[PDB]
């Protein structure tokens, strides 16, 4: 019925928020960022060629997992110099089987969120990059095209010492029940 | 069974970007 239209619309969300996410935890310098109305709210988004398409390459290899509803969760994970996980963005993601301004609102809700999560989080170390990790079970053909392969998570990315968690954002609505949540580490 | 996947290419570098932004 609706399915592929809520991956769409799913899919374009983590897009925006993962800019928005290197650009108030400053992973690259606020430099790179040009103002863009998303949701009809002012986000941040990369004009830098390279890491534009890194997150564009992530993400429709996404898209089929959630188009079939295999998502279990997309973390945006930041990295340290040492590449080191200091802070986990965790969208975690399930659509229950079952019974469109609803969904904009509800999706500006984790927007608007996380511009101001600088407010309730550890400001971060320097030199940072970042990585995404997806929580699925057992996409190899949009891997192959996009020359843009995946490969199991090590588990010094999975795991997090003795986390503090810090929740930003839920939704539940019939179609799309998500949580927002930030993992620091001490 | 349950996975977690990861790109293996890894994001651009923070030093790359800011030469980018630099030049």
């Amino acid at each position: 019925n609706f399915g592929q239209v809520v991956a769409d619309v799913l899919c374009e969300f983590l897009e925006v928020a993962v800019h928005l996410i290197l650009y108030v935890r400053e992973v690259y310098p606020v430099g790179i960022f040009q103002k863009r109305k998303k949701y009809n709210v002012p986000v941040q988004m990369s004009c830098h060629p390279e890491l534009n398409q890194y997150i564009q390459d992530t993400l429709h290899c996404v898209k089929p997992l959630l188009e079939k509803n295999d998502v279990e969760k997309v973390v945006v994970v930041i990295l340290d110099k040492e590449h080191r996980p200091v802070e986990k963005f965790v969208f975690e993601i399930t659509q229950p089987p079952l019974l469109l301004s609803h969904v904009e609102q509800l999706l500006r809700a984790f927007i608007l969120k996380i511009s101001v999560c600088d407010a309730v989080l550890d400001h971060n170390p320097p030199g940072c990059t970042f990585t995404v990790l997806v929580h699925t079970r057992e996409m190899e053909k949009i891997q192959v095209i996009k020359d843009f392969p995946w490969i199991l998570a090590d588990e010094q990315d999975v795991h997090m010492h003795d986390p503090r968690l810090i929740p930003l954002k839920t939704m539940t609505s019939d179609i799309l029940k998500m949580q927002l949540y930030v993992e620091e580490r001490a | 069974k349950k996975i977690v996947i990861m790109p293996c290419k890894c994001a651009p570098s923070r030093q790359l970007v800011q030469v980018w932004l630099q030049a």
